């Protein structure tokens, strides 16, 4: 009875409904997945093409937030872009102050606390996006973190966010990703994305792919065109039985 | 995130001319643990009950009778964390007074400054009034002082008073037991008896906290001294 | 730091806070200004006489400068704020410009202050209307009216406050060049206009007079009573001789 | 140099149950005398006085600001200020201007309210208090005043001996200073009365 | 957010009224009675003591009467802690004027400064108004002895005799009937105050511990402000009782 | 006024109800239970132990990052209960407060002082209307040189206290009654006995036999004041010892 | 309802209603079309006259020598945003002595317009923009929205009745890339004409054309410079 | 009732509520007419005097912004005061910086930039709390010739050949549409303005009920004296 209007108000059950409504905004966006293998992290996004008038790569949901750190988002894209700017600022300030690349766990904690700061006040609105941060280094290994609108940050071996995240998580569970390399994970990621897409509900989609690992010398980058085409062909073949 | 608080008052006048938020803070005070103050001829006693809700609580960890200076003591009835806020503010105000005048703050002056802070919270933007009543004791110019400060910011000077649960009956008991010329030991006995009137269950040296102010200053009674006094009763 | 919008537009195009400030004005005691040839006269009703009140402390007519004075209707404390601001403005104008203000200048300043309070965050409009009279350096008598909205106009004669509609009707039926030919006739016109709404027949009237080059003058009760007796004598003469 | 711009001399002295405070009366600018009745000793209570030497503008400013604060104190607390409390208040006022100091060196002479024990003190321009039991001096001829007071002061003087001692000290000290003098005013504070006198002095 | 929890303290009502000011005036009407009477040789305040309880410690100076500077004093009705705020502001204003001009502040100027503070709370800032009405008594070299009354709205006015607080309207009727302008002395003014307090405090009989009386007079070019002792008020009440008894015997 | 009375906005902002209650603070206390977990802290004669329930529903979640045990300094540990992001913000604040105390005063902050500081910070949320209180509870353990092991708990109301033993979360009432029974029959608690008491309290109120991956244990001892989290091997050794008895 | 007044209030469905209402503000405006070839970017704006005696409202604005915009929605918000974009372009030319790349400018716009969607007492910008630019990456058409989302487009139309224009652009998008400047402008004009009422036709009074290109700084054609582009247009197919 | 929504809330139709309400407020203003010809711009406003005791010369609904620019206002005149002061300051600033006269369009643009600078949060103290309730007609002569611009509280400004604002702006606008042709002379413009004002005014139209001003190439802003007003009105 009027308990769901501000993030500074608790419901009688102990819930903050504004944060839950932001989470609902995330649950309506399209699916992004991240998979952490033994030598890297691979991100795959199902980017829905709403208009054929759009260019390729418009409204991309994969970001480079640092040389070694990539970002996969779901939810309100403008919120996600502002959060990517926040993450870039955090990484750059860390390098300026402490003189080396920010560890992924520290960047995830900093951005998650920034996100949580928007769940306490009536003067602001919780972010309507969740995202994954992926990184690789020789010293720290491969790391994959996920942050939701409430500000909770967790490490994962595989993660899915968006409309079909439960089916995507089920598909991810069937993978022995701990011993796999980035090369075969990219195919597996493309297959999972093609599986969870609904052609009736959504007409067309581009498959955005990126990775970071020893394959890229610890640099997050878009997966090259050859590997992407091979992965798409393999996923399309797996769809047919 | 936005650090701007509300700038409008949360305590406003009702059509009948009352500030209902202050009356509700007083209701919170009236639901608090009983507190008693008695001003004897040579000192003041402040006695409160601290009956923990379990034996798992460490009695010695938290205190309800607090020193403000070497000569001023505090006790409260109401909401404990509000009390901690006011204790910190009172200590800072006493220190600022000492820094300006290089003498310990008179009890009445400190009471006035603390009451001013409480009034500020009755009028300023985006806050509720404090939900505590303070009993303040002090020794100044060879003289004992006992004051009560309410959540509105009004303060009164008392010879003996009670706050918290059953404080009307405590006041009746005090006014039919209190007399002038009383000594500090007899005032301690009377304060413990006033607590005993509203106490539920057995009163032990750990169930209650007692502070005394005399010429030597203000101090909390150790549980051994309280046990001696309880044995005398 | 309180930054609420208090005066906002209503769906019909109205500023309700300004209308409510005008309703606050309509509850004030009546004030009448008449602009004559050589004189400007202000007159204020006293809604009640407490018989124990120091009169000097509750005057509704005050001097903004040597050549400018004003009466008001509405909220007394808002009027005090506005009057003090106008006095500061008059002194600063005497400083930066080596001449006194025209009546229209200080009227413009007061009106713009009121308008600012109708369109700024965290404050309500002033609940007063003002009648400002005076003389310019040319010796021209000037009478102006400001309202809570911030609009101001010039008048030959005007009335504000409660019962101002009947007083304005009377002034429209009565104000004439012949009716302001002498100072006494102008004063009698002001008192007659006030008598259209006041009770007890002239004990509840405070009257002030400004003449060219002369400071503000306040009529003591003896002069007001003498003028009232003159007015009643003229009434009796007209009634008997014409009927 | 700045402290000597207007000249001036103030002195306080302790008696058995009494205090004395004396000041020169000249107001002048460098070598030129302007007036001969400039007030340097201000009452801060029934039995409490403060004398100010230094820049005349800062003498007046500090006296007025101290009166501000003292009036507020005595309204908030329904009592008269004690001399030690007044000294602390003056020191706080002076130290608030630690880097922009007032150019005055106050001297405080009084009796304890309700006790009537003599109190004298002096403060430097940034408010470092110095309580003594015999005498305090301030101004442009402190060396001469020290000679006179160290020679002439005795413990437990009755008010008449105290008046003679402080008078001779002030007169002979300011006779030997170019920019002080043109008359001396002495206040003797006892518990039951205050005596104000002007001394016959050289006017050159 | 702010908008839905904002009480809107400083806005007009549809009738042109300020509701918070009116409710503060209701609060004033609740509080203890204060009375002010001006005579030819002084002025007096007489306030009903609402802190009456046997366990209350004796008050230091006075419960409701505050000295403001060397020449002025005031009495308060309404919210007590708001009155503490206001009396501190008044003392500060008087000392600021003294610092600026090296003369005591005239009474009306002090009242006007405080009333400007009150009005500012009525117009902007979104805060609730002060729930205090004040009576001021003073002397200055311009107008001699003066009595003033100020409201939470910031309105003020000067009076020969006035009353605020509980039963103030009946007290004002008594004052209108009984006050004699230009002929009051402090003795007759004190007698009138005792009679008015007798009528206004209808439930509780006049005893010296239920009332506080302060007089402001001039002696040797100094202003003397004194709260009467308990025995003096007892004598005044005894004299009033004798007057009433003899007036009954005549009738 | 009447029981459970409400007037105005007392159910939405931290203002007093007619009975003098703050409903938003009570709702924050319910927000603690929204997390669904339970933690227990027990004080020994030479040690303090915190044992929290660890739940990882899915294998996709990196378990090493799912912790409610944190170290505030080298010598102070904490277990958080309730909303996870609120808990982590409070942990960050506690670490900052401890570091600043060491910097300003030149010695490590005592546990009671840190608990009191956090409690003051949260009382501020109970008194200001524009922000909600945090929906989390903090339990701190440490070793004071003068007084031995220390267990302190602070809650959303701003209330804090020292405990001989305490619990937080869903089943904290049952846990408190169990600990009351254990502390009434007072016997000298060694390190092993303290750990077993905490673990058996959690296992008996949750009505499940534990596994080394299902719980998290942190300890401070007088011999080794540094806060340390037991590995799964040490926890399994303790669990075996508890199961055989 | 209780969820549709503040931009900081999430609805129970995961939507923000004030943002959607600002989208409606954009949809109320008159149509405008933007398209690009390999070498040119063209904005064609259908201007509306309030009265018969009023000039048609300006729809195409200069931002920089290589960037221009066409606006739909609240004109004053569009002027705010245009001033911001001009200041960014001048900052880039001052600091780096190079023209600001178009996609970086669009990112700055998105960042600036996202902020008021999260802060209490703020509102979204009620303006949609078509941004035509040319830089090292060639020609660019961008679309910015009140939601602060932006799109890189082959072609786009916004404003009232823009769906018909979008259908025409869908049909001839394959042709656009190899068109010469006149043919590209004519494609844009036909798309804009598809949004017109039956009685109304494209005239030199209600058509404005902005062109940017490889060797062509951004140029606006309003009344008489439009006639060479209007000449040669076949009658509406119907 | 009026504090439920903030001042910067969009309606479901994409309009700011406060701007729409200010637009509605302008329909309560007196009628003003601007006509732009090749020989100059004419502006005419109904004064709408309420009482015989009011001095009509104290009503200023037409003001000089600069020697070459005049402004007619409708709606809430007190609101128009600050906008006009801003326009005067901007013209003088432009003269100070560039040693030339500001064009009518740039002055109108500068004034229109203020229309939507209102809000409650994220504002300096004393910032505008609501939109202005005025509609303005700027008539000027610049290098582009004589121009007439209309500005409304939404902040939209448009060039106009002829326009009416105020209470009777619809019927007056329809009359303007039949009367106005491009080659109209300034005398014909003035006569047609006065004819339409006479048609729509509730009172009879004399030399004291109206204000009329013209700006011409080579002649400064000129407010018609009452003798000139009677010269024009004598044959209507």
């Amino acid at each position: 009875t009027g308990y769901d209007l501000s993030a500074s108000t608790f419901s009688p059950d102990g819930r903050v409904f504004q944060v839950e409504y932001a989470m609902k905004a995330v649950e309506n966006s399209s699916t992004a997945i991240g998979i952490r293998c033994k030598d890297g992290v691979v991100f795959g996004v199902e980017k829905l093409v709403l208009s054929k008038l759009y260019e390729e790569g418009s409204n991309k949901r994969l970001f480079n937030v640092d040389r070694h750190v990539g970002m996969a988002v779901a939810g309100l894209l403008a919120d996600a872009r502002s959060l990517a700017d926040i993450a870039r600022e955090e990484a750059s300030n860390f390098r300026s102050n402490f003189g080396y690349n920010i560890p992924l766990k520290h960047l995830a904690d900093r951005v998650a606390m920034y996100v949580h700061a928007y769940t306490l006040y009536s003067a602001v609105r919780p972010f309507g996006c969740s995202f994954m941060l992926g990184s690789y280094s020789v010293n720290d290994g491969a790391q994959l973190y996920m942050i939701d609108p409430s500000g909770v940050s967790y490490g994962y071996w595989g993660c899915a966010i968006g409309k079909a995240r439960q089916a995507a998580k089920t598909e991810i569970e069937k993978l022995q990703m701990k011993e796999m390399t980035c090369r075969d994970v990219v195919k597996e990621v493309a297959k999972i994305i093609y599986i969870v897409h609904d052609e009736v509900k959504d007409k067309a989609f581009e498959l955005e792919l990126s990775w970071v690992g020893e394959i890229t010398n610890g640099r997050h980058e878009i997966v090259p065109k050859d590997v992407r085409e091979e992965a798409e062909k393999y996923a399309k073949e797996s769809l047919k039985e | 995130m936005a650090e701007r608080g509300y700038s409008f008052s949360l305590t406003t006048f009702s059509p009948s001319g009352k500030l209902v938020q202050i009356e509700y803070a007083l209701a919170a005070v009236a639901g608090g643990a009983p507190s008693v103050g008695i001003k004897a001829a040579n000192g003041v006693v402040l006695a409160t009950e601290k009956k923990q809700k379990s034996i798992l609580y460490d009695e010695r960890s938290v205190h309800k009778v607090e020193p403000i200076t070497k000569h001023i003591g505090l006790v409260y009835s109401g909401m404990g964390p509000d009390y901690r806020v006011l204790v910190h503010r009172a200590r800072k105000l006493a220190q600022q007074y000492y820094l300006v005048y290089q003498e310990p703050i008179p009890t009445a002056q400190l009471v006035q400054r603390v009451a001013s802070v409480m009034q500020e919270y009755t009028q300023s933007g985006g806050v509720r009034p404090f939900g505590v009543s303070l009993l303040i004791c002090g020794w100044n110019e060879g003289r004992p002082y006992l004051f009560q400060s309410d959540p509105s910011g009004a303060y009164f000077a008392w010879k003996a008073t009670a706050m918290g649960k059953n404080y009307v009956n405590g006041k009746t008991f005090l006014e039919k037991r209190y007399n002038e010329d009383l000594e500090l030991e007899d005032a301690i006995h009377t304060a413990i008896l006033t607590l005993k009137e509203s106490f539920e269950g057995q009163m032990t040296e750990d169930n209650i906290e007692v502070g005394i102010c005399n010429e030597a200053g203000f101090r909390r009674l150790t549980p051994t001294e309280v046990k001696d006094y309880l044995a005398a009763i | 730091s309180y930054d609420r919008a208090i005066t906002v537009f209503s769906p019909d195009g109205h500023l309700f806070q300004v209308e409510y400030a005008q309703e606050a004005v309509k509850k004030g005691s009546t004030a009448v200004g008449v602009r004559g040839k050589d004189i400007v006269v202000l007159g204020v009703e006293k809604k009640s006489v407490a018989k124990l009140q120091d009169e000097r402390t509750v005057r509704k007519i005050c001097a903004l400068d040597d050549n400018v004075c004003m009466a008001f209707a509405g909220l007394t404390a808002d009027a005090r704020i506005v009057i003090n601001r106008a006095r500061v403005e008059c002194q600063s104008h005497r400083l930066t410009v080596e001449d006194p203000v025209t009546v229209e200048y200080i009227t413009r300043y007061i009106a713009s202050l009121k308008q600012r309070y109708t369109q700024s965050n965290g404050r309500r409009p002033f609940g007063i209307s003002a009648l400002i009279v005076g003389f310019d350096f040319d010796g021209t008598p000037r009478l102006y009216q400001t309202d809570p909205s911030g609009t101001y106009h010039a008048w030959k004669a005007n009335a504000i406050g409660r019962g101002a509609k009947s007083v304005r009707e009377f002034l429209e039926k009565n104000y004439t060049d012949e009716a302001i030919e002498t100072d006494d006739l102008t004063i009698k016109l002001v008192i007659k206009a006030l008598l259209e709404v006041v009770q007890s027949g002239g004990k509840n009237i405070e009257l002030a007079v400004m003449r060219r080059d002369q400071p503000l003058k306040i009529l003591n009760p003896e002069e007001i009573e003498k003028y009232v007796a003159e007015i009643e004598k003229e009434k009796e003469e007209n009634e008997k001789k014409k009927q | 140099s700045i402290m000597s711009y207007n000249g001036g001399a103030v002195m306080a002295m302790k008696g058995k149950n009494c205090v004395a405070i004396a000041a020169d009366r000249r107001f002048g600018i460098q070598a030129q005398m302007v007036t001969t009745d400039f007030q340097k000793i201000f009452p801060m209570g029934d039995r409490l006085y403060i004398g100010l030497a230094g820049l005349a503008t800062d003498v007046q400013t500090v006296a007025q600001r101290l009166k501000f604060r003292l009036n507020l104190y005595e309204l908030k607390e329904g009592r008269q200020i004690k001399p030690y409390t007044l000294m602390s208040m003056v020191a706080n006022l002076l130290y608030e201007k630690r880097f922009g100091p007032y150019y005055t060196e106050p001297v405080i002479a009084g009796l304890d309210p309700k006790t009537f024990k003599p109190f004298i003190c002096s403060l430097d321009l940034i408010g470092c208090p110095m309580v003594t039991d015999d005498f305090v001096v301030s101004g442009t001829c402190t060396e001469q005043m020290y000679g006179m007071c160290e020679s002439l002061w005795e413990p437990n003087m009755d008010p008449e001996h105290l008046f003679e001692t402080i008078s001779q000290a002030m007169l002979n000290a300011v006779d030997r200073d170019a920019v002080s003098g043109m008359g001396v005013i002495v206040h003797i504070i006892e518990k039951d009365k205050i005596t104000t006198r002007t001394l016959k002095a050289r006017m050159d | 957010m702010s908008r839905r929890y904002d009480s809107r303290t400083t806005i007009f009502s549809p009738e042109g009224r300020l509701y918070q000011v009116e409710y503060a005036m209701e609060a004033i009407g609740h509080a203890g009675t204060c009375l002010g009477i001006l005579a030819n040789d002084g002025v007096l305040l007489a306030a009903e003591r609402r802190n009456i309880h046997k366990l209350l410690d004796e008050v230091f100076f006075s419960e409701k009467i505050y000295k403001l500077n060397e020449d002025m004093a005031c009495s308060v009705a309404g919210i007590t802690s708001d009155a503490n705020v206001l009396t501190n502001e008044l003392r500060l204003i008087a000392q600021r004027y003294l610092l600026q001009y090296q003369e005591p502040i005239p009474c009306e100027q002090l009242v006007t400064a405080l009333c400007d503070i009150k009005q500012a709370y009525t117009q902007f800032g979104g805060k609730r108004p002060f729930g205090v009405s004040l009576l001021y008594i003073g002397w200055d070299k311009h107008y001699g002895f003066q009595l003033y009354q100020s409201d939470p709205s910031g309105n003020y006015g000067g009076w020969k005799a006035t009353c605020i607080g509980n039963n103030s309207a009946a007290a004002v009727s008594m004052l209108k009937q009984d006050y004699k302008e230009g002929e009051m002395t402090l003795k007759s003014a004190l007698a009138l105050a005792i009679k008015v307090l007798n009528k206004t405090m209808d439930v509780s009989k006049l005893s010296a511990e239920k009332v506080e009386i302060a007089t402001l007079t001039r002696e040797n070019g100094k202003t003397v402000i004194r709260v009467l002792k308990q025995k003096e008020v007892e004598q005044l009440i005894k004299k009033h009782e004798e007057e009433e008894a003899k007036a009954e015997r005549e009738k | 006024m009447s029981r459970g009375s409400s007037a105005g906005f007392d159910r939405h902002i931290t203002i007093f109800s007619p009975e003098g209650r703050l409903y938003q603070v009570e709702y924050a206390f319910k927000a603690i239970n929204q997390g669904g977990l339970t933690s227990v802290a027990v004080r020994g004669k030479d040690c303090a132990v915190i044992v929290t329930q660890k739940k990882v529903p899915d294998k996709l979640l990196d378990s090493s990052t799912v912790t409610h045990l944190f170290k505030i300094t080298e010598n102070i540990g904490c277990v958080m209960t309730g909303m996870t992001a609120d808990s982590r913000s409070q942990v960050q604040r506690a670490r900052y407060e401890a570091a600043n105390w060491k910097y300003k005063y030149g010695y490590e902050i005592p546990v009671d002082m840190l608990c009191k500081r956090i409690a003051d910070i949260s009382q501020v949320y109970t008194q200001n209307a524009e922000m909600r209180p945090l929906g989390c509870c903090m339990i701190l353990i440490g070793i004071d040189e003068e007084q031995g092991p220390q267990v302190y708990k602070c809650d959303p109301a701003g209330y804090y206290c020292g405990f001989k033993a305490t619990a937080a979360g869903v089943k904290q009432t049952e846990s408190t009654s169990f600990l009351e029974k254990k502390v009434k029959k007072k016997f000298d608690w060694t390190f092993e006995q303290t750990v077993e008491t905490a673990i058996t309290c959690l296992s008996t109120v949750l009505s499940i036999d534990f596994k080394p991956s299902e719980i998290e244990v942190g300890v401070v001892t007088v011999e080794n004041p540094k806060f340390r989290i037991l590995t799964e091997a040490e926890i399994d050794a303790h669990l075996v010892a508890l199961a055989e008895r | 309802n209780q969820y549709d007044n503040d931009v900081t209030v999430w609805s129970p469905q995961g939507r923000i209603h004030q943002i959607e209402y600002a989208m409606e503000a954009v949809k109320q405006g008159s149509a405008t079309v933007g398209l690009k070839s390999k070498t040119h970017a063209v904005l064609v704006a259908l201007k509306r006259a309030q009265s018969e005696l009023a000039a048609h409202q300006k729809k195409i604005l200069h931002v920089d020598n290589h960037i221009g915009i066409s606006i739909a929605g609240l004109t004053a918000d569009a002027r705010l945003l245009c001033n911001f974009m001009r200041q960014e372009c001048l900052d880039s030319r001052f600091v780096f002595d190079r023209p600001l790349p178009v996609s970086r400018l669009v990112s700055l716009i998105g960042s600036k317009t996202q902020i008021p969607t999260q802060r209490y007492g703020r509102r979204p910008y009620g303006v949609g923009l078509l941004i035509a630019g040319y830089d090292d990456m060639g020609p660019h058409i961008f679309q910015t929205c009140p939601s602060a989302n932006y799109f890189d487009c082959r072609a786009m139309s916004i404003g009232a009745r823009s769906q018909s224009a979008r259908t025409y652009l869908e049909r001839h998008m394959s042709e656009f890339m190899e068109c010469n400047l006149n043919e590209l402008v004519k494609h844009g004009l036909r798309a804009l004409r598809e949004t017109l009422p039956a009685e109304q036709d494209l005239t030199t009074k209600n058509v404005s054309i902005g062109i940017v290109g490889k060797d062509l700084e951004f140029t606006i054609y309003d009344d008489d410079d439009v006639s060479p582009f209007l000449e040669g247009l076949e009658e509406r197919p119907q | 009732s009026e504090y439920d929504r903030g001042v910067n809330t969009f309606s479901p139709e994409g309009r700011l509520f406060q701007v729409e309400y200010a637009i509605e407020a302008i329909k309560l203003g007196s009628t003003a007419i601007g006509i732009q010809t090749s020989e100059g711009v004419c502006l005419a406003v109904e004064k709408r005097i309420t009482s015989p005791l009011m001095e009509p010369s104290s009503i200023e609904k037409i003001v000089e912004i600069d020697a070459h620019i005049g402004c007619a206002m409708s709606g809430l005149i007190a609101d128009a005061k600050t906008l006009i002061d801003k326009a005067r300051v901007e013209t003088q600033n432009h003269w100070f910086t560039y040693n030339e006269t500001m064009t009518v369009e740039s002055v109108t643009q500068a004034v229109s930039n203020l229309a939507l600078q209102f809000g409650e949060e994220d504002a300096d103290p004393g910032a505008m709390s609501r939109p202005f309730g005025v509609a303005l007609l700027f008539g000027g002569v610049d290098e582009k010739g004589p121009q007439l611009f209309h500005m409304d509280p939404s902040g939209t400004f448009v060039q106009c050949d002829a326009r009416a604002i105020g209470s009777a702006s619809e019927g007056a606008q329809s009359s303007l549409q039949e009367v106005y042709h491009k080659s109209m002379t300034l005398k014909e413009a003035i006569k047609s303005s006065l004819i339409i004002l006479k048609q729509v005014m509730e009172e009879k139209l004399n030399a004291t009920n109206i204000e009329l001003a013209t700006v011409q190439p080579g002649q400064n802003f000129h407010m018609f004296t009452k003798e000139e007003l009677e010269e024009v009105i004598k044959d209507i």
